[PDB]
């Protein structure tokens, strides 16, 4: 088979993980995180050799790893990093590591900084060689002032030890990492908007084309890559792209973190193989729904920006980038927000819309107002005062918004209301019915 | 240690209280008291350290 | 109540003198240099952060000061300083209680905690006491959805909360005594309650699972 | 009554043609005096690129978005 | 530089490579509705009114800022385009106020003209009876330019013109979301020899 084309897997039961296979071992912080424990846990191992291998090496094992970017969009990284690897220009190539955790329902990103900052730094270094990056910037939310310092501290130990900097790890190649704590705003998790943030402009995103691979920060070739996408990379280059294909079923290859929260007995974050049944996971590492599996009204698998799925359709769901797509939902950040059978889903979703209304730069005609419209309609629905035809407005308005906006945020605002109408429309009808009868 | 810790200023308080925040300490298992020991100005103080190491920046204007 | 138009108030106005104290002046010099020579405009957000951190909120004179540093029109700084949410352009106060009132924090009851906060501080949302010791505020999500419900105070993360503890926390901050941030229900960091179900094994060590070749 | 009186008949008169040569042909056939007024040369292509908004060296970097 | 062949509306067309879709459509003769695009200003995608469908388009593209590529097929007047345009104008006309009779650009307003040509004719906005529309304080900007920003559509023609053509740089945008406004954060006078031209640029009567 060609250099890419990750080997297909031939396993049916994608059950639990083996803690040897858990790359993020220090997650939950049971062990030291400073460079003492890190090199005790094998955090900078043969980096000199791997970096020396070159970009053709690194990109290739990434390809055969078949890794799909965990940034929420889901496009694979091997092609992304390959685009960076195109010479023929005198530019200062850069690498941006988006550490934004703006996505409601998502908390995985925070803990990587808080418990394995060294792992990320090592990963940025190996990737930065593959991207020919002159340097890199670890953009981070302004809501994590303590993490950002924590990363700054890890950068201190690395610079002082000589792991990263000029002649990093004795390879001679130079690479410096900087920390930019963007004043929190959810939109900054976008590639282009982040780049605008670093540049100091307004913060609103940009049209595509050109892509960051064409022109990015400072009008220079760059890529925004998610924290997890980077953090896994050095382990892949250190453990084997074949092994990483050992997990996963198909194009949805590898393993991912999960953040289970909501009406849940013992919500937490779990490292666990992708391509798993959701019910099995909820009963393994989670303890199960507070009211038991039966007392379940719906789960949002990708966290916010993702349509909800009801219990019946949820009972047999394969958790992965694929599979869920067939079930009419996007895995997003694998942020599972679960609600018991007894709660106002409608005003749960209305809260999401208010979040979008408050979190939308306001550059595009649909998104600067259309979410504002959806907010007005949903508020009226929640209070029960609306003609049933407004079911169709929300359906048909949502189609008008989706696809015409610049950054994917509009789609994140469009989908949840589409899911709500598709699967819990009878609830809205009853809510409207009760209001009318009292009226 | 040759890989020293960050400057003493960047460290809000020298860890002496052991259990901090939710029960972190160098002893106990949740071994990250350093996270809860960050000052109002810890961030900026970090870069003050980092004037030493960072390499020349690219320049567009010649 | 948030206004994207500024008027010369006695408390907020360019006449007020703002300047970076010598400590911050060093930091400003150090921080500027992480941006390539051509594009120094990218450091602006960190600079505004520092000014707010020194002062406690952003006065218009401070925005002028950053503009003077970077040699750009005062409007561009206004554009950014108005865009980003926590750049409080009004007198904030000592402590700035922030409550994430979105799902799943709302699901876990985070309306309760907000209701109590208003009760005990005596003021409503988007408000500040005459003391300015406290400022209630709502935020969408603080990246601690897992430890829901949760509150943050100007650096802090108080999670796994409830009405009872918030009462205690406010009484503590009313007394002005240090409070231990982080969850206060038994867990520490995004780890399932009680006994552990994963990562119960010692980390393998360097070289484990190496390719064994190349 | 302070209206705008006008004792001049061909004041509003206005006719359309497809091309100036047609009009000159018409105008002669009706025995008028005329003088054409050259409209404009073909528009010269303007590059109007999007990337120039974001450049590393060129002055054309946009100040804002 | 050989010119590409692209079938704008089932008509072969010649474009020097890098030409934008809109700039090619005018070349042949078709015109796309625009609000944020002007010949003599930097390109931006704001209005989303210039959208258009290309055969095998996952995503309708903004003609104003879309460089043409080999062997494309731009379906200007195809129903998907018509669906897009109407939705965008329903959006623009949500909370534009009811001020045509007192708006000095009445009968000269691109929003009216493009509403006629390319927009719908029924108001799905039912919330006028419940919570109404939005409003914005007007700004004092000078003795020449009267400003009524509650009509603005945030096309940023004023923003881009001032920054580039006159270089005044003192007029800009502020805030997120539907509450984004335009003006100067603090009361000033937009004093500039070329300041008049903004009145011609503003497509609406703000
Ligand atoms: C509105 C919006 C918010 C986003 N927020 C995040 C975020 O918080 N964290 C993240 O990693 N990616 C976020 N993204 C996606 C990133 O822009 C980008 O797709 C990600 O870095 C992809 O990296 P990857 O594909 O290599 O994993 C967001 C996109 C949009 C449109
Ligand atoms: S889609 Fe919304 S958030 Fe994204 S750029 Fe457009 S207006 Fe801003
Ligand atoms: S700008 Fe156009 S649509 Fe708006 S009030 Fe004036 S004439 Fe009417
Ligand atoms: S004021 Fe006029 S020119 Fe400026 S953005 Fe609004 S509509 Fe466009
Ligand atoms: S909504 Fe509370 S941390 Fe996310
Ligand atoms: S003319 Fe293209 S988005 Fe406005």
């Amino acid at each position: 088979p060609p250099p890419g084309t990750p080997p297909p897997q031939t396993k049916t039961k994608f059950g639990p993980l083996a803690d040897e296979d858990r790359i993020f071992t220090n997650l939950y912080g049971r062990h030291d995180w400073r460079l003492k424990g890190a090199l005790k846990r094998g955090d900078w191992y043969k980096t000199k050799e791997i970096v020396l291998k070159g970009a053709d090496w690194i990109v290739n094992e990434i390809k055969t790893s078949g890794l799909r970017g965990r940034g929420g969009a889901g496009f694979p990284s091997g092609m992304k990093w390959s685009f960076m690897n195109k010479p023929g220009d005198g530019r200062p190539k850069y690498l941006v590591v988006n550490a934004d955790e703006g996505e409601p329902g998502t908390c995985k990103d925070r803990e990587i900084m808080r418990h394995d900052p060294h792992k990320l730094v090592e990963g940025c270094l190996i990737a930065g060689r593959a991207m020919g990056a002159q340097a890199a910037y670890i953009y981070i939310r302004g809501e994590f002032y303590n993490e950002a310092s924590n990363m700054q501290l890890a950068i201190a130990e690395a610079y002082q030890a000589g792991l990263i900097g000029k002649n990093a790890c004795g390879t001679g190649y130079d690479f410096d990492v900087f920390m930019h704590r963007g004043a929190g705003a959810y939109i900054c998790g976008e590639e282009t908007a982040l780049i605008e943030s670093l540049e100091g402009k307004q913060g609103k995103p940009r049209l595509k084309p050109p892509f960051p691979a064409d022109v990015g920060v400072f009008g220079c070739p760059t890529t925004v890559t998610n924290v997890e996408t980077v953090a896994v990379a050095p382990t892949i280059c250190r453990r084997g792209g074949v092994w990483f294909a050992s997990f996963g079923r198909t194009r949805n290859s590898g393993t991912k973190l999960f953040n289970i929260s909501g009406h849940v007995n013992r919500p937490c974050t779990v490292e666990e193989e992708m391509s798993i049944p959701l019910k099995e996971l909820i009963e393994r590492h989670c303890g199960g729904v507070t009211g038991g599996w039966d007392n379940l009204l719906g789960v949002i698998p990708g966290g916010s920006s993702t349509p909800i799925i009801p219990k019946n359709v949820c009972d047999d769901v394969i958790m992965d980038f694929d599979g869920l797509i067939a079930a009419q939902t996007s895995l997003g950040t694998a942020a599972i927000i679960v609600m018991d059978k007894s709660t106002d889903v409608i005003k749960a979703i209305a809260r999401l819309i208010s979040f979008y209304k408050h979190e939308s730069c306001g550059q595009c005609t649909p998104c600067r107002e259309g979410i504002g419209w959806m907010n007005k309609i949903m508020t009226r629905f929640v209070k029960g005062d609306a003609q049933p035809a407004e079911i169709d407005m929300l359906w048909e308005i949502s189609k008008q918004i989706e696809g015409h906006t610049i950054c994917a945020l509009g789609d994140g605002a469009a989908w949840p209301v589409q899911g709500l109408i598709r699967h819990f429309r009878p609830e809205i009808e009853k809510r409207m019915q009760l209001h009318a009868k009292r009226v | 240690s040759s890989p020293s810790v960050v400057g003493l200023t960047s460290n809000c308080v020298k860890p002496s209280s052991g259990p901090v925040g939710p029960g972190a300490s160098a002893t106990g298992g949740y071994k990250v008291p350093e996270y809860y020991s960050f000052n109002r100005f810890s961030y900026a103080e970090a870069e003050v350290e980092m004037a030493k190491y960072r390499c020349p920046q690219p320049s567009a204007l010649k | 109540d948030n206004l994207f138009v500024h008027r010369d108030t006695p408390e907020d106005n360019p006449n007020i003198p703002f300047e970076f104290t010598a400590e911050n002046k060093k930091r400003v010099e150090a921080i500027l240099s992480i941006y390539p020579e051509g594009h120094k405009r990218g450091a602006m957000i960190p600079l505004l952060d520092l000014a707010q951190r020194q002062y406690g909120w952003l006065p218009i004179s401070a925005m002028h000061k950053v503009a003077e540093i970077l040699q750009l029109p005062n409007m561009r700084v206004y554009e950014v300083a108005t865009f980003y949410t926590m750049f409080m352009r009004k007198p904030t106060g000592k402590y700035h209680i922030q409550v994430c009132t979105t799902t799943p924090c709302w699901l876990r009851g985070s309306d309760d905690i907000l209701e109590t906060c208003k009760k005990q501080l005596g003021i409503g949302v988007g408000d500040t006491t005459k003391d300015r010791k406290f400022t209630i505020s709502e935020v969408e999500c603080l990246g601690a959805c897992v430890n829901a419900p949760m509150v943050a105070i100007n650096d802090d993360y108080y999670e796994d909360l409830t009405s009872k503890d918030m009462q205690d926390i406010l009484n503590d901050l009313k007394a002005d005594k240090i409070s231990p941030p982080g969850p206060r229900n038994g867990r520490f960091a995004s780890e399932p309650k009680g006994e552990p179900t994963s990562l119960s094994e010692e980390p393998k060590g360097p070289g484990f699972g190496l390719q064994a070749g190349l | 009554m302070g209206w705008a009186s006008s004792g001049d008949p061909l004041s509003n008169m206005n006719v359309q043609f497809g091309s100036p040569e047609e009009a000159i042909t018409f105008c002669e056939r009706n025995g008028w005096r005329w003088y054409v007024d050259g409209a404009a040369k073909p528009k010269k292509e303007r590059v109007k690129n999007y990337g120039i908004n974001f450049a590393w060296n060129k002055r054309t970097r946009v100040s804002t978005k | 530089p050989e010119k590409i062949e692209v079938f704008v509306d089932d008509i072969p067309v010649q474009v020097v490579p890098g030409t934008t879709v809109l700039q090619a459509a005018a070349q042949i003769g078709v015109e796309i509705p625009r609000f944020c695009y002007h010949e003599r200003l930097a390109v931006a995608g704001n209005c989303r009114m210039c959208l258009v469908e290309v055969e095998k388009s996952p995503k309708p593209v903004a003609a104003c800022a879309m460089p043409v590529m080999k062997g494309w097929r731009i379906k200007t007047n195809s129903d998907l385009t018509r669906k897009a345009r109407e939705g965008v104008m329903e959006f623009l006309l949500m909370n534009h106020p009811l001020d045509c009779p007192i708006c000095d650009q009445g009968g000269e307003c691109d929003l009216q003209d493009q509403a006629m040509a390319f927009g719908s004719d029924r108001s799905r906005f039912t919330d006028i009876n419940y919570t109404g529309k939005r409003a914005v304080e007007d700004k004092d900007i000078g003795p020449l330019v009267k400003t009524i920003m509650t009509r603005c559509i945030h096309c940023t023609r004023c923003v881009r013109f001032a920054s580039e053509i006159a270089g005044v740089d003192d007029l800009g945008t502020t805030g997120r979301g539907n509450d984004m406004q335009i003006g100067t954060y603090v009361e000033k006078l937009f004093l500039t020899e070329l300041s008049g031209n903004v009145i011609d640029l503003c497509p609406v009567g703000a």
